[PDB]
Protein backbone atom coordinates (compact mmCIF):
# COMPACT_ATOMS: atom_id res chain seq x y z
CA UNK A 1 0.00 0.00 0.00
CA UNK A 2 3.17 2.50 0.99
CA UNK A 3 3.62 3.09 -2.68
CA UNK A 4 0.29 3.70 -4.45
CA UNK A 5 -2.39 4.48 -1.83
CA UNK A 6 -3.51 8.34 -1.85
CA UNK A 7 -3.24 9.43 2.04
CA UNK A 8 -6.45 9.29 3.76
CA UNK A 9 -8.33 12.02 5.85
CA UNK A 10 -10.16 11.20 9.46
CA UNK A 11 -12.69 13.13 7.71
CA UNK A 12 -14.81 14.25 4.31
CA UNK A 13 -14.77 17.67 3.82
CA UNK A 14 -16.36 20.21 1.59
CA UNK A 15 -15.21 23.56 0.44
CA UNK A 16 -17.72 26.29 -0.27
CA UNK A 17 -17.92 29.75 -1.60
CA UNK A 18 -19.95 32.63 -1.32
CA UNK A 19 -20.74 35.24 -3.90
CA UNK A 20 -21.33 38.77 -3.59
CA UNK A 21 -24.27 40.03 -5.45
CA UNK A 22 -26.99 41.09 -3.11
CA UNK A 23 -29.55 41.64 -6.19
CA UNK A 24 -30.01 37.45 -5.14
CA UNK A 25 -30.49 35.97 -1.92
CA UNK A 26 -27.77 34.35 0.42
CA UNK A 27 -29.06 30.93 0.13
CA UNK A 28 -28.22 31.27 -3.81
CA UNK A 29 -25.23 33.05 -3.46
CA UNK A 30 -23.78 30.40 -1.55
CA UNK A 31 -22.81 27.48 -3.54
CA UNK A 32 -20.57 24.15 -3.25
CA UNK A 33 -17.11 23.59 -5.33
CA UNK A 34 -15.95 20.27 -4.46
CA UNK A 35 -15.40 18.00 -1.77
CA UNK A 36 -12.19 15.34 -0.57
CA UNK A 37 -11.39 13.13 1.56
CA UNK A 38 -7.35 12.81 1.25
CA UNK A 39 -4.55 15.03 1.57
CA UNK A 40 -3.42 14.76 -2.29
CA UNK A 41 -7.07 15.33 -3.47
CA UNK A 42 -6.91 18.87 -0.70
CA UNK A 43 -3.40 19.57 -2.73
CA UNK A 44 -5.14 19.66 -6.08
CA UNK A 45 -8.29 21.23 -4.95
CA UNK A 46 -5.76 24.40 -3.23
CA UNK A 47 -3.54 24.62 -5.80
CA UNK A 48 -5.98 25.46 -8.61
CA UNK A 49 -8.03 27.75 -6.51
CA UNK A 50 -7.72 31.46 -6.36
CA UNK A 51 -5.74 32.66 -2.87
CA UNK A 52 -8.20 34.94 -0.31
CA UNK A 53 -6.16 37.83 -1.04
CA UNK A 54 -7.58 37.72 -4.96
CA UNK A 55 -11.76 37.49 -3.86
CA UNK A 56 -13.24 40.43 -5.06
CA UNK A 57 -14.42 42.39 -1.73
CA UNK A 58 -17.49 40.60 0.09
CA UNK A 59 -17.14 37.04 -0.96
CA UNK A 60 -15.91 33.88 1.47
CA UNK A 61 -14.41 30.96 1.43
CA UNK A 62 -15.61 28.02 3.64
CA UNK A 63 -14.28 24.40 4.48
CA UNK A 64 -16.75 22.53 6.55
CA UNK A 65 -16.79 18.77 7.33
CA UNK A 66 -19.21 16.53 4.90
CA UNK A 67 -22.96 17.25 5.67
CA UNK A 68 -22.49 20.26 7.95
CA UNK A 69 -23.47 23.47 5.82
CA UNK A 70 -21.60 26.95 6.53
CA UNK A 71 -24.92 28.50 8.27
CA UNK A 72 -25.40 28.61 11.56
CA UNK A 73 -29.31 27.44 10.94
CA UNK A 74 -27.87 23.82 10.67
CA UNK A 75 -27.83 21.26 13.50
CA UNK A 76 -24.50 21.31 14.29
CA UNK A 77 -24.38 24.60 14.11
CA UNK A 78 -26.97 26.18 15.81
CA UNK A 79 -25.54 25.54 19.81
CA UNK A 80 -22.27 26.69 18.54
CA UNK A 81 -19.52 29.33 18.06
CA UNK A 82 -16.72 31.06 16.70
CA UNK A 83 -13.16 31.38 17.43
CA UNK A 84 -12.70 35.11 15.33
CA UNK A 85 -9.63 36.42 14.24
CA UNK A 86 -9.55 40.24 13.09
CA UNK A 87 -7.09 41.00 10.48
CA UNK A 88 -6.39 44.50 9.67
CA UNK A 89 -6.32 46.04 6.47
CA UNK A 90 -2.38 45.68 6.30
CA UNK A 91 -2.48 42.17 7.01
CA UNK A 92 -4.70 41.27 3.90
CA UNK A 93 -1.15 41.13 2.62
CA UNK A 94 1.03 39.84 5.07
CA UNK A 95 -0.94 37.19 7.24
CA UNK A 96 -4.91 36.81 5.16
CA UNK A 97 -2.81 33.61 3.14
CA UNK A 98 -0.45 32.02 5.42
CA UNK A 99 -3.83 32.08 8.37
CA UNK A 100 -6.10 30.52 5.95
CA UNK A 101 -3.50 27.96 4.68
CA UNK A 102 -2.84 26.75 8.64
CA UNK A 103 -6.71 27.40 9.16
CA UNK A 104 -7.12 24.36 6.62
CA UNK A 105 -4.10 21.97 7.82
CA UNK A 106 -5.58 22.27 11.56
CA UNK A 107 -8.76 21.23 10.38
CA UNK A 108 -7.82 18.42 7.69
CA UNK A 109 -4.89 17.19 10.16
CA UNK A 110 -7.09 16.87 13.00
CA UNK A 111 -4.82 19.17 15.00
CA UNK A 112 -7.53 19.99 18.27
CA UNK A 113 -6.73 15.91 19.20
CA UNK A 114 -9.53 14.71 21.67
CA UNK A 115 -12.08 17.42 20.58
CA UNK A 116 -11.42 16.94 17.37
CA UNK A 117 -15.32 16.08 16.63
CA UNK A 118 -16.84 19.67 18.23
CA UNK A 119 -14.77 21.46 15.32
CA UNK A 120 -17.14 21.95 12.61
CA UNK A 121 -15.41 24.31 9.66
CA UNK A 122 -13.60 27.31 8.98
CA UNK A 123 -15.22 30.32 7.14
CA UNK A 124 -12.60 32.98 6.12
CA UNK A 125 -14.20 36.35 4.85
CA UNK A 126 -12.85 38.72 2.50
CA UNK A 127 -13.66 42.47 3.15
CA UNK A 128 -12.81 45.61 2.77
CA UNK A 129 -12.73 47.30 6.33
CA UNK A 130 -11.26 43.83 7.62
CA UNK A 131 -10.59 40.56 6.91
CA UNK A 132 -11.51 37.90 9.31
CA UNK A 133 -11.61 34.02 9.85
CA UNK A 134 -13.02 31.73 12.08
CA UNK A 135 -12.90 28.22 12.98
CA UNK A 136 -16.48 27.23 14.42
CA UNK A 137 -17.39 24.80 16.65
CA UNK A 138 -20.37 22.62 17.93
CA UNK A 139 -21.66 23.32 21.57
CA UNK A 140 -20.83 26.55 23.23
CA UNK A 141 -21.46 25.37 26.79
CA UNK A 142 -18.65 22.63 26.34
CA UNK A 143 -16.13 24.96 28.52
CA UNK A 144 -12.86 22.57 28.13
CA UNK A 145 -13.51 21.52 24.29
CA UNK A 146 -14.19 25.60 23.27
CA UNK A 147 -10.87 26.78 25.81
CA UNK A 148 -8.17 23.95 24.13
CA UNK A 149 -9.07 24.38 20.57
CA UNK A 150 -8.63 27.97 20.82
CA UNK A 151 -5.37 27.58 21.89
CA UNK A 152 -4.31 24.93 20.11
CA UNK A 153 -5.41 27.40 17.25
CA UNK A 154 -3.30 30.59 18.67
CA UNK A 155 -0.73 28.25 18.92
CA UNK A 156 -0.55 26.83 15.11
CA UNK A 157 -1.34 30.64 13.70
CA UNK A 158 1.84 31.31 16.02
CA UNK A 159 0.23 34.49 18.24
CA UNK A 160 1.80 35.95 20.82
CA UNK A 161 0.28 36.38 24.63
CA UNK A 162 0.36 39.81 23.59
CA UNK A 163 -2.19 39.18 21.50
CA UNK A 164 -6.42 37.75 22.58
CA UNK A 165 -8.63 36.87 20.80
CA UNK A 166 -12.27 35.89 21.10
CA UNK A 167 -14.91 33.16 20.95
CA UNK A 168 -18.54 34.22 20.40
CA UNK A 169 -21.60 31.93 19.94
CA UNK A 170 -23.81 32.59 16.91
CA UNK A 171 -26.85 33.38 19.30
CA UNK A 172 -25.18 35.97 20.80
CA UNK A 173 -23.67 37.28 17.57
CA UNK A 174 -27.47 37.17 15.60
CA UNK A 175 -28.71 38.79 18.92
CA UNK A 176 -19.13 39.74 23.62
CA UNK A 177 -17.09 37.02 23.95
CA UNK A 178 -17.89 33.65 26.27
CA UNK A 179 -13.96 33.13 26.42
CA UNK A 180 -10.49 34.90 25.22
CA UNK A 181 -7.25 32.87 24.67
CA UNK B 1 -7.83 7.59 13.41
CA UNK B 2 -5.62 9.99 11.21
CA UNK B 3 -4.02 12.27 12.21
CA UNK B 4 -1.55 14.44 10.32
CA UNK B 5 1.15 17.21 11.47
CA UNK B 6 1.97 20.63 9.47
CA UNK B 7 5.04 19.22 8.34
CA UNK B 8 3.65 16.09 6.77
CA UNK B 9 0.83 17.81 4.88
CA UNK B 10 3.48 20.11 3.21
CA UNK B 11 5.60 16.94 2.12
CA UNK B 12 2.71 14.99 0.86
Amino acid sequence: PEHYIKHPLQNRWALWFFKNDKSKTWQANLRLISKFDTVEDFWALYNHIQLSSNLMPGCDYSLFKDGIEPMWEDEKNKRGGRWLITLNKQQRRSDLDRFWLETLLCLIGESFDDYSDDVCGAVVNVRAKGDKIAIWTTECENREAVTHIGRVYKERLGLPPKIVIGYQSHADTATKNRFVV
Amino acid sequence: KKRYSRLQLLLL
